[PDB]
């Protein structure tokens, strides 16, 4: 709950976000929109007042202790993260926030595996990269196998932001070992399971081969 | 006159260290307005840090920074400041300045500046190729063990953008950052089209171009 | 009080 919640929606959908800034009845509440790499934009102030220039499809409402932001009809440009702010007499609190992502048909990932380069092997370390390209939904499972031994703890994942063109995600998983440890084993594989895959896909290589 | 907030300062600081951010205002008078500092840790939500109301002489602080950070304003330079002392790792974030509106709503924002708190030394990345094999082929560069953020990665000096995915950096247990940038291309192009990734790391003033070729047997 | 100061400033 230190990171924003996720919500999947389609263009034209109605969305209502509830503020969780541990607020009170007295609170002056504001709402913001934020897109990646950009500063937040003010949408609503004083609970329900529409800020100058903001489209009328955005509205704010207060019901007792519960503060709410409604987007009556989601537009393509509205897919972003939304935060409420609660101002007390001596304190400002931002809420957890909701990240609104685009709903989409299921798309299986293209899977690729990359052995470590000879240049890296010289430097004393070995990184094996497994790439999952252009898939949906975000939820994927990538498991590493080394000589048929399932691994855990020696790999890290990274996921891209939802793509603006095709609404897909891409993911990298990087297995990191020392040169010594890399040399001790022959077969390296990453197994990918995903909704758009009827069966788990494995890409693998043997160290030393074309 | 159009309203804006330009931030200055930031960068790498060691734990226990001190750093001052600036927020230069134009289009409005800071002495008759409120300025607020809000920060955002990577992948995390907005966190309010401090507020100043120069006209009344009131300042307010979040509990997480109280006694360590000081907000202030120079009327003559129309600039607000955030003095950050006794910095800790968890203060690592993009720091925004913003102007207040009704109810401390924040209508105009600065561009944000990255502050990194860590004991790690500034270091340029090692760039390693992710060579393609065999429709569609995939290739890339591993930009490993650099510090601090950020790095920029382009392909063929900006000529190749379609199909590129540059992943968010991951912080490794060593304290250094690492990321990969990949691109999907047609297999037929591997023999003909040349592919070079351009990695730029301003903080270490290092710049590396690596040609990614299909490995030879 | 923090939450009410901006209204007062905008009136000046």
């Amino acid at each position: 709950t230190q990171s924003p919640s996720s919500l999947s929606a389609s263009v034209g959908d109605r969305v209502t976000i509830t503020c969780r800034a541990s607020q009170s009845v007295s609170s002056a509440v504001a709402w913001y929109q934020q897109k990646p790499g950009k500063a937040p934009k003010l949408l609503i102030y004083s609970a329900s007042s529409l800020y100058s220039g903001v489209p009328s499809r955005f509205s704010g409402s207060r019901s007792g202790t519960d503060f709410t932001l409604t987007i009556s009809s989601l537009q393509p440009e509205d897919f972003a993260t939304y935060y409420c702010q609660q101002s007390s007499s001596s304190l400002i609190t931002f809420g957890q926030g909701t990240k609104v992502e685009i709903k989409r048909t299921v798309a299986a990932p293209s899977v690729f595996i990359f052995p470590p380069s000879d240049s890296q092997l010289k430097s004393g370390t070995a990184s094996v990269v497994c790439l999952l390209n252009n898939f949906y939904p975000r939820e994927a499972k990538v498991q590493w196998k080394v000589d048929n031994a399932l691994q855990s703890g020696n790999s890290q994942e990274s996921v891209t932001e939802q793509d603006s063109k095709d609404s897909t995600y891409s993911l990298s998983s990087t297995l990191t070992l020392s040169k010594a440890d890399y040399e001790k084993h022959k077969v390296y594989a990453c197994e990918v399971t995903h909704q758009g895959l009827s069966s788990p896909v494995t890409k693998s290589f043997n160290r030393g081969e074309c | 006159s159009e309203v804006q907030l330009v931030e200055s300062g930031g960068g790498l600081v060691q734990p226990g260290g001190s750093l001052r951010l600036s927020c230069a205002a134009s289009g409005f008078n800071v002495s008759y307005s409120s300025i607020h500092w809000v920060r955002q840790a990577p992948g995390k939500g907005l966190e309010w840090v401090a507020s100043i109301y120069s006209y009344y002489g009131y300042t307010y602080y979040a509990d997480s920074v109280k006694g360590r950070f000081t907000i202030s304003a120079d009327t003559s330079k129309n600039t607000a400041y955030l003095q950050m002392n006794s910095l800790r790792a968890e203060d690592t974030a993009v720091y925004y300045c913003a102007r207040g509106y009704y109810g401390a709503a924040m209508d105009y924002w600065g561009q944000g500046t990255l502050v990194t708190v860590s004991s790690a030394s500034t270091k340029g990345p090692s760039v390693f190729p992710l060579a393609p094999s065999s429709g569609t082929a995939a290739l890339g560069c591993l930009v490993k063990d650099y510090f601090p953020e950020p790095v920029t990665v382009s392909w063929n000096s900006g000529a190749l953008t379609s199909g590129v995915h540059t992943f968010p950096a991951v912080l490794q247990s060593s304290g250094l950052y690492s990321l990969s940038s990949v691109v999907t291309v047609p297999s037929s192009s591997l023999g003909t089209q040349t592919y070079i990734c351009n990695v730029n790391h301003k903080p270490s003033n290092t710049k590396v171009d690596k040609k990614v070729e299909p490995k030879s047997c | 009080n923090l939450s009410e100061l901006d209204r007062l400033l905008l009136e000046l």
